[PDB]
């Protein structure tokens, strides 16, 4: 259904708001999603911006998410890929 | 005895920065069929796995497993020599104390010859992908950019939620 960014911090708060959809003239610009569960959680931004350098090497980004685990983060190579594990927070 | 020729450097600049600004040191596997490279943040909350296969490099022969670890901001110095329209090629042997990095482009004239010495890393490799997920999502990384890089503006703290 939705997929819901949002830093809520000191000086303010923002959100973003995606959907998932398919695209006409340039597929590779979709949103794609399936979840088999709802997913709540905290990332720290300082380590987001370190992970998001691999915009440079592929044109899009594949997310895992999950309550159990370290998120995985992916920008794929032709013929390979670069992967960044990042453990959410606690609290 | 390792022999790895980029198309353009451009390409291996680029996964360096991957590691860079969140990790120190790294050891490089290579084999057969590629290179693979693993390294984890000082806090231990972030981890980094490459895989580089056959089909990305324009040549690539490794007749042995070798590790070549090394330190990154040594290496990406080597790496601001670096054109990124530069046709890299990368030199070990047997059990190497250097790897060669080899640059030359379109003339004949430019062929540099680099060499970084290589240390000895403890290897603690790390399999900690799961089969499942709770969700699975992917989208533009331009877009991600933007939204990581906005967000960081209002708090030290990103929360992802879907439902």
């Amino acid at each position: 259904e939705t997929i819901k960014f949002v830093a809520d911090g000191d000086i303010g708060s923002g959100s973003v708001i995606i959907k998932p959809f398919v695209d006409m003239e340039h597929p590779e610009t979709s949103i794609k999603l399936e979840m088999d569960q709802p997913v709540d959680l905290t990332f720290g931004a300082k380590y987001l911006l370190d992970i998001i350098k691999g915009s440079s090497l592929s044109d899009r980004v594949g997310i895992r998410l999950s309550s159990e685990a370290p998120a995985l983060f992916q920008f794929d190579l032709k013929s390979g890929f670069l992967q960044f594990f990042l453990a959410p927070k606690f609290n | 005895m390792l022999e790895a020729k980029f198309e353009e450097a451009s390409l291996f600049k680029r996964i360096i920065d991957g590691f860079k600004d969140c990790v120190q040191l790294v050891n490089f596997q290579c084999k057969e069929d590629g290179i693979i490279a693993q390294a984890v943040d000082d806090s231990r909350v972030l981890l980094v796995s490459l895989e580089i296969g056959v089909e990305a490099f324009q040549e690539y022969r490794c007749d042995h497993p070798v590790t070549l670890g090394m330190d990154l901001t040594s290496l990406s110095k080597i790496l601001r020599c670096g054109n990124n329209t530069d046709t890299l090629t990368l030199i070990a042997d047997n059990t190497p104390d250097s790897i060669i990095l080899l640059f030359e482009d379109t003339k004949k004239d430019r062929i540099a010859e680099y060499s970084l010495k290589l240390m000895d890393i403890d290897a603690d490799f790390l399999k900690i992908e799961e089969l499942q997920y709770d969700s699975t999502l992917s989208l533009p990384s331009s877009e991600f950019s933007k939204i990581v890089r906005d967000l960081s503006q209002l708090s030290d703290s990103i929360n992802i939620m879907i439902t």
